[PDB]
């Protein structure tokens, strides 16, 4: 039972608040994450000025262990290259196999094929030591 | 009341010890 | 005279051909009832009663089918092939899976396989879940009837990215094949904490996110035990992942249930002895205390319930129906992956890789008071495992506990690995190839493997009923020796009954028939022939 942490914003939702409506629409290292759980750090400028930054944690970017969605109502999803639907690297913690964090030799390497074969996804590592498994995304 | 439960726990204990000792039962198959 | 694999009242020009002749994933095309079957052939179900189709042949002189005795066609609003039939418990409804949908068929009266029937022929279809199983959602990988579900109409329902869901049908009711009675993302439930937690799923969540659990937890099959089953393997649903790993759920009950007479006396006096011994030992841990705590609480709620008569719908005769307790909680813990002792070494992806899952409950204290787990590899290498711990009614704490940093790690659930064997050389095995188990009509012991390399007949006895008599052995001595020679016994019989030379076509998965006129023997087809071998002729 991994333990849920809070969700986080960087920049922050206060600064994202000051900024002006030209800002606004090109926030640059936007990320949004959970402590414990992994976050996802968007790669390119995106355009929050029609979302609602305290409607942003778990309605647009759900962070679950070993589970990040964002935008999870596909009808609601924007076109690709608008709002968040953009590239991103998500990192998630607790990646190991089920077996648990002890799991070494043909099994364990075997886990790290499983994850570079995910679709739609772009292998960035995996850290047993830590059992971080980071990916890229070029939409969602 | 009940030591039944006892032996029933060391009975399978032992089955697992000795299928311990024989190894893995494996027997795979050849093509001839 | 062509060497076929059927008699000639199977074989063309007869008209139980007619029935046969005329993509990765499970082939379970073939279902029945009695001396009926149901032969899925693309978007369509092929009927015919195999007594009146032999008799056919045999008193022979020297388009629904309406014209040919015991043969009729069975046209379905599916949208594409055909995977699965599953026939219900008290065959009247069959569960017709594509990929991806499901439909249920209310099964006809059987007065229309003749050709004196001139009355309408249009079998009843069901959707089963319109917005639910569908091709833009998760896969339908298996479709199980509950073995406790009232009137046999309690279906389950498991795909690929891992969601349970219980269909309680009623025909007078089109709302009960809209929307499942229960909903179970097992991907949350492996992570929660709290018994309380959401494991349920949502309507709006149709985009995919990403997750290891997107292959980790792939389900590749799900069962219930056999029947007539003792203690919790009637509630206990058993799935095996592709990535190799196997879980199970205890106790999963739809809202409503039948027992059999002896299934409620013989869990309580299970759960009272339970609570005993965590009571009466002072080494009990507080986390074992909490199951036999949580399992005293379910059952509480059924003493002190009365229980509720109807009539069977197929039947002649009242029973017992049951409400599920509400607490501890509607969602039993994921138990698992589970570890498997004495699993053999250095074994390759396609042996690690689980394609099937068959589980032969404990019976009541006739065969073996331990679960047998049977694991069906993508190589078709089978492996048996034995319960010897004994998988029982779990659920995760209530918040109401605090944890304790100096509390033990939960040591993972455990099978005990009893034998592994190939059923198929190595230059059989194809890379993405479905095998499949199927039960045995005549024993829960004895199993089929069907692959469209072909297929093979297993067997557990008689080494099962010899563990069984070790256990309840009388004798004060002797045990660690009498039980060296059961484990140096070669235990189950395997033998091939079947080979497909040089044709990749998938096998239907063998249906075991044993009628008093038509005899003992398994059905399976090709693409366009039957498979018919017989064991055991009046």
């Amino acid at each position: 039972g991994p333990h849920m942490g809070a969700y986080w914003m960087s920049p922050t939702a206060d600064d994202i608040r000051a900024m002006n409506r030209m800002q606004r629409q090109r926030v640059v290292g936007f990320t949004v994450g959970r402590e414990n759980v992994g976050s996802v750090q968007f790669k390119v400028p995106v355009d929050l000025s029609n979302i609602n930054l305290d409607d942003l944690f778990g309605t647009i970017v759900i962070l679950e262990p070993r589970s990040a969605t964002v935008y999870p109502n596909a009808a609601k999803k924007p076109p690709m290259g608008k709002g968040l639907n953009v590239p991103a690297l998500i990192s998630l913690e607790h990646s190991w196999p089920r077996g648990g964090p002890t799991i070494k030799g043909r099994r364990l390497e075997r886990h790290i094929e499983r994850l570079k074969s995910i679709p739609d996804t772009t292998f960035e590592s995996y850290d047993p030591e830590t059992g971080v498994w980071a990916f890229s995304v070029e939409h969602f | 009341l009940r030591a039944r439960e006892a032996k029933r726990k060391a009975t399978l204990r032992m089955l697992r010890e000795s299928l311990a000792r024989v190894g893995p039962n494996v027997v795979r198959l050849r093509d001839d | 005279k062509i060497k076929s694999f059927a008699p000639a009242w199977l074989n063309e020009p007869a008209p139980g051909h007619k029935l046969f002749a005329p993509k990765p994933g499970p082939r379970r095309t073939i279902a029945r009832r009695g001396t009926e079957i149901f032969v899925a052939c693309g978007k369509q179900i092929r009927w015919g009663d195999l007594a009146q189709l032999k008799e056919s042949w045999e008193s022979r002189p020297s388009d629904d089918g309406a014209a040919t005795a015991g043969y009729r066609i069975i046209k379905t609003p599916v949208a594409d092939d055909i995977r699965q039939l599953v026939m219900s418990p008290n065959q009247d409804f069959l569960a017709v899976l594509t990929s991806h949908t499901v439909h249920i068929c209310i099964l006809p009266d059987s007065s229309h396989l003749h050709i004196q029937d001139t009355t309408p022929f249009k079998p009843k279809f069901w959707t089963l879940g319109p917005t639910t199983h569908v091709t833009s959602r998760s896969a339908v990988v298996s479709a199980v009837w509950h073995p406790l579900g009232v009137n046999g109409h309690a279906l389950v329902t498991v795909t690929e990215d891992a969601i349970v869901r219980v269909w309680e049908l009623s025909t007078a009711d089109r709302w009960t094949f809209d929307a499942p009675t229960l909903a179970i993302d097992l991907k949350k439930l492996a992570d929660a904490t709290y018994l309380d937690q959401d494991f349920g799923v949502s309507t709006s969540a149709t985009n995919k996110g990403f997750s290891p659990d997107a292959f980790d937890m792939e389900v590749a099959a799900a069962c219930f035990p056999t029947r007539d089953s003792g203690g919790w393997a009637p509630m206990t649903l058993w799935l095996a992942m592709t990535s190799g790993d196997v879980y199970a759920l205890c106790p999963l009950l739809p809202q409503r249930w039948t027992p059999p007479p002896t299934l409620i006396p013989s869990l309580s006096a299970s759960i009272v002895a339970k609570v005993a011994a965590a009571e009466d030992n002072p080494e009990s841990t507080p986390e074992e205390r909490l199951v036999a705590q949580q399992q005293l609480e379910w059952m509480s709620e059924i003493d002190n319930q009365e229980p509720k008569l109807v009539e069977e719908a197929t039947g002649e005769a009242t029973i017992e129906v049951y409400t599920r307790p509400s607490r501890p909680g509607l969602v039993p813990k994921l138990q698992g992956p589970f570890d498997f002792d004495l699993n053999p070494e250095d074994e390759q992806d396609d042996e690690v890789e689980l394609k099937d899952i068959y589980v032969i409950g404990e019976k009541p204290r006739n065969g073996l008071s331990l679960n047998i787990i049977c694991l069906l590899s993508t190589s078709g290498q089978v492996k048996i495992c034995l319960d010897i711990d004994g998988v029982e009614a779990q659920w995760l704490p209530p918040r109401s506990k605090n944890k304790r940093l100096f509390a033990p790690p939960p040591e993972p659930p455990s099978l005990l690995t009893f034998q592994t064997f190939d059923t198929l050389k190595p230059a059989e095995v194809t890379p993405d190839g479905w095998p499949m188990f199927s039960e045995d009509a005549t024993s829960p012991y004895s199993f089929y493997v069907t692959h469209p390399a072909g297929i093979t007949y297993i067997s557990l006895t008689p080494w099962v009923f010899r563990l069984e008599s070790e256990l309840q052995s009388d004798s004060e001595a002797g045990t660690e020796f009498r039980i060296d020679l059961l484990a140096k016994g070669q235990g189950s019989e395997r033998d091939r009954i079947f080979t497909q030379t040089r044709t990749q076509s998938p096998l239907a998965a063998a249906t075991s028939i044993d009628d008093p006129d038509l005899g003992y023997f398994i059905l399976s087809a090709t693409q366009t022939d039957p498979i018919a071998l017989f064991f055991e002729t009046p």
